[PDB]
RNA sequence: UUGGCGGAAAGGCCUUGGGUGCUUGCUGGCGAAUUGCAAUGUCAUUUUGCGUGGGGAUAAAUCAUUUGUAUACGACUUAGA
RNA sequence: GCCCUGAAAAUGGAUGGCGCUCAAGCGUGUUACCUAUACUCUACCGUCAGGGUUGAUAUGAUGCCCUGACGAGUAGGCAGGCGUGGAGGUCAGUGACGAAGCCUAGACCGUAAGGUCGGGUCGAACGGCCUCUAGUGCAGAUCUUGGUGGUAGUAGCAAAUA
RNA sequence: GGAAUACUGCCAGCUGGGACUGAGGACUGCGACGUAAGUCAAGGAUGCUGGCAUAAUGGUUAUAUGCCGCCCGUCUUGAAA
RNA sequence: GAAAUUGUUGAAAGGGAAGGGCAUUUGAUCAGACA
């Protein structure tokens, strides 16, 4: 319903998260992905690092700069699984894939916006309890992708700024909460209980 | 003018173009059959041209009506102008291509004044 | 007031089509917040409007509309069956439509 | 001859259409639309106003006025099927109606015998409208759709 | 589909009208074919199929 | 207009003071018609061009010439009021 | 039963792909839903079959009309039509006030073969209908003759001392 | 001991919403409702109303978008080869 | 004074061919009734 819906990858499934997006950005909602190195993928950690290691022998033998191109970055991973559901050689999937951004972390520009969860893909509500499972940032690191410290390192930063403002946020909803059980218990508040506000 | 009809119906407006005739100059658009054994048109598969049948007819009610509804009816002077005097509701008159410009003149007059249409009344003026 | 809005979001999702062959005669329509068969009766034979804009002014108005209405429904998530006069264009695929409140059972 | 004469031309004479059966009935009205009934206007210059329900005319159109005092609505006609019957009610007994027709509202400045017989006409209606608190200010408002509002959920 | 159990859009096979182009002959046959509509008489019916056969059909008496 | 904060793509957020507009928190009085029974019935933001006047700033590149740390030709690297 | 060991091939790689783990996997059960040139109903075209109607004063009894069913197709058969050169007849046909030919993402008719018209160019003959006749219809045959391309401003224009 | 409900089946029971279609063209048939005259949903659509009368609908053409489409001819059991 | 082929002018499209079928948008262009 939004013009822009916002979603925080963190403890979604890669595939099932992937799926939903490809729909929205085909109906024509855009869609804007942050936190891709929290992704989760079903499977230990061993398994998927071999499957990565199968697609990276995967190249064109007489010119290896003509091949599958091997992206390492959690965002582009997740931006891999979701071009295969596109058709992305037709002009209908090109414009869909623009309607899609994918970030490492919460850039300054969305860190202040609401952030969405997609509950079809959620790790915790559909894997069954005992599962091993596998995080995309650990991946990444493993199999090339340099930026794992400074993403972290900047996400501590953001954190620190976001709890200082919920705790005003907190103090002013007291306030405000405080004042309409006040305003309770007169004729306008009877009034709106009997027809259900 | 003319008598009332069904709406007009054309089953195929597009041109029946012979097959790859947009392929090679030597190919003209007259439609051809294509009778070779390994022709995919012939054996009619999904996404080529369409051909020619007796089904594409159209309906005898309607058929050789011009959208004014009139039959049209090749004239070359006065004396076979005459001949659609008491059917001017059903048939037009055009007059033919090789027709002087002056004898245009005197068709067009006689025309008007027996109330027949003429589908070309703009050729050859002065 | 800030409203004016008398009528019904939709977005034109696709032609009606098999696995390798579409039917242009045909748009699936998607309706904000019907996600019922039974609920997308209450849109049947509402009128649809397909609103675009031109460069050329030609009838007093740089604004163009094609209208169509809907039929019946389609699978079981509230997607209908919709269509117009003249066939929407295959562009339109994830663009904005407006269902409106007439023909009125109410 | 450039071409040759048919030997055979068609009949010029054009036949009688055959004996139809097909008697004009009168229509019935949904069973929510009974006189003194507030309508919302779905189409039209005044769409979205909220006019009272008066009369049913011989041509299958319904006269409403909006008042012409408290919305600017005067006394038209409209469609059955572009309006919508909401559940309150406003009593119409007291109001003469009778003198509109469709002959009425012939299509042939604002002419003097419609000013008065709207005043004559909304007097009543304005009377019956006092009667119940925040009526007149429901309708001057105008009727829209908000965020998240489903009509086939909606009760009116 | 349709399994025909006989073939499809076949002619009679018997003869219509003469294929001679004699005027007199048609006339004798426009004659008996109004007579056989409207006589029930076997012997019309009879008349009228022998115009329309050929020569060798036809052997002299 | 005052002060503070924000560099991950900050281009945003918060705050001080006065001026002015509106206020449907409540009670009033006038206006609406005729778009004729519906026709998006036009109220958005993209880029560019030509004319107004209120400020602001007064360069370089290439060819040709020259060099050999360069060089098949282009290219590269130097010099010259 | 499922899973695992047994289980080794050469360009990089394929449950169709992405991806999927109380599955989007395997066995089984119950419903909803999607869509073929198939099925049902209707219209229109054609074909075949069975029938109606000669009565003058209005034209086609090879006419007009009513009813039912049917429609794939190489090799091949048959039927109805379109177009071309020439011939008999006819339209007391068209034409230097412009015949034929040619050009024309302009118009109209026919399911189609094709026919008709407007505009431009051009300069001396040509067409409709009823019949007769044939050296009568081309995309191919490493087809015949003639003309013209890409290659391409490319290969190259360096033996014999200057 | 006395009922209800589930499941299955029947009704020449009633009723709301949506979509596609309008072939035919004087009369003739079979019925229905009526004491009658007549009427009717009974051998195929009529009634009422609005806008526009022109590039608005539509045709042609170029382009764009969705899906589909391998080079014809020939020999062959089999040809995009 | 046709075609192949070519120059100029005008319009349009072009991310490893081009061309085609069905449908509609956009641009250009056009006949038919005003009874
Ligand atoms: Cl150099
Ligand atoms: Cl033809
Ligand atoms: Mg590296
Ligand atoms: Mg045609
Ligand atoms: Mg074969
Ligand atoms: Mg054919
Ligand atoms: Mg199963
Ligand atoms: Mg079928
Ligand atoms: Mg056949
Ligand atoms: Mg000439
Ligand atoms: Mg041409
Ligand atoms: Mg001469
Ligand atoms: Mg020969
Ligand atoms: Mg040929
Ligand atoms: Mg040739
Ligand atoms: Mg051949
Ligand atoms: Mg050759
Ligand atoms: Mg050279
Ligand atoms: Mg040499
Ligand atoms: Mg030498
Ligand atoms: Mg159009
Ligand atoms: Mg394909
Ligand atoms: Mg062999
Ligand atoms: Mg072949
Ligand atoms: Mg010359
Ligand atoms: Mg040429």
């Amino acid at each position: 319903v939004e013009p822009v819906v916002v979603i925080d990858g963190k403890g979604h499934l890669v595939g099932r998260l992937a799926s939903v997006v490809a729909k929205q950005l085909l109906n024509g909602q855009k869609i804007v992905v942050v936190r891709a190195e929290e992704l989760n993928i079903s499977g230990e950690f061993f398994r998927n690092k071999l499957k990565y290691h199968d697609f990276l022998r995967k190249a064109t033998a007489f010119n290896k700069t003509r091949g599958p191109f091997h992206f390492r970055a959690p965002s582009r991973i997740f931006y891999k699984a979701l071009r295969g559901m596109v058709s992305h050689k037709t002009a209908r999937g090109k414009a869909a894939l623009e309607r899609l951004k994918v970030f490492e972390g919460i850039p300054p520009p969305y860190d202040k916006k609401k952030r969405v969860v997609v509950p079809q893909a959620l790790r915790v509500l559909r894997l069954k309890p005992g599962r091993k499972y596998t995080t995309l940032g650990k991946l990444s690191t493993s199999v090339g992708w340099k930026y794992e410290d400074v993403v972290a390192k900047l996400e501590a930063k953001r954190k620190v700024s976001s709890a200082e403002y919920y705790a005003k946020k907190r103090a002013f909803t007291k306030k405000v909460a405080s004042a309409n059980a006040t305003a309770a218990e007169s004729d306008v508040a009877k009034q709106l209980a009997a027809l259900g506000y | 003018a003319s008598l009332p009809h069904p709406k007009i119906v054309k089953k195929h407006t597009k041109k029946f173009k012979r097959h790859h005739s947009d392929r090679y100059h030597r190919v003209a658009e007259n439609w051809r059959k294509q009778k070779g054994i390994d022709s995919v048109v012939r054996r009619r598969f999904r996404g080529n041209i369409s051909q020619p049948k007796i089904g594409y007819g159209s309906n005898k009610k309607t058929k050789f009506l011009s959208p004014s509804g009139h039959k049209t009816f090749l004239v070359a002077n006065v004396k076979d102008l005459e001949t659609l005097t008491m059917h001017t509701k059903t048939y037009a008159a055009e007059i033919a291509h090789n027709i002087s410009a002056k004898n245009r003149v005197v068709i067009l007059a006689r025309a008007k004044a027996l109330g027949i249409k003429v589908t070309n009344p703009k050729g050859r003026l002065a | 007031a800030e409203s004016h809005r008398l009528y019904v979001k939709g977005k034109h999702l696709s032609y009606q089509r098999s696995k390798r062959v579409n039917n242009p005669n045909v748009s699936l329509i998607k309706i904000e917040g019907v996600a019922t068969p039974q609920d997308a009766q209450f849109y049947l034979g509402k009128r649809i409007a397909y609103v675009y804009r031109a460069s050329k002014e030609v009838r007093g108005s740089k604004i163009r509309v094609m209208w169509g209405k809907v039929t019946r429904t389609h699978g079981n998530s509230g997607v209908v069956r919709a269509t117009f006069r003249n066939n929407l264009p295959a562009k339109t695929f994830g663009a904005s439509v407006r269902i409106f409140l007439y023909p009125s059972n109410i | 001859s450039a071409q040759k004469a048919p030997k055979w031309y068609p009949s010029e004479d054009v036949a009688a259409l055959k004996k139809t059966r097909k008697a004009a009935r009168p229509q019935k009205l949904r069973a929510s639309l009974v006189p003194g009934t507030v309508l919302i206007l779905l189409a039209g210059r005044f769409r979205g106003k909220r006019v009272v329900y008066l009369k049913h005319l011989e041509d299958n159109t319904l006269l409403i006025s909006g008042p012409f005092k408290v919305n600017g609505v005067p006394l038209r006609r409209v469609n059955a099927r572009y309006v919508i019957a909401t559940s309150t009610k406003v009593s119409v007994e007291g109001v003469n109606v009778e003198k509109f027709n469709v002959e009425y509202f012939a299509k042939e400045e604002i002419k003097a015998e419609r000013v008065e017989d709207q005043k004559v006409v909304d007097k009543a209606l304005i009377a019956e409208i006092k009667k119940t608190p925040l009526l007149k200010q429901y309708l001057s408002a105008s009727f829209s759709l908000k965020n998240g509002d489903k009509p086939h959920m909606l009760k009116f | 589909g349709i399994d025909h159990t006989s073939k499809q859009h076949k002619r009679s096979g018997h003869r219509t009208a003469p294929k001679s182009d004699n005027v007199y002959l048609k006339l004798l046959v426009k004659l008996y074919t109004f007579l056989a509509r409207r006589t029930d008489a076997p012997f019309n019916k009879v008349v009228l199929k022998a115009l329309f056969l050929s020569k060798i059909n036809r052997p002299p008496v």
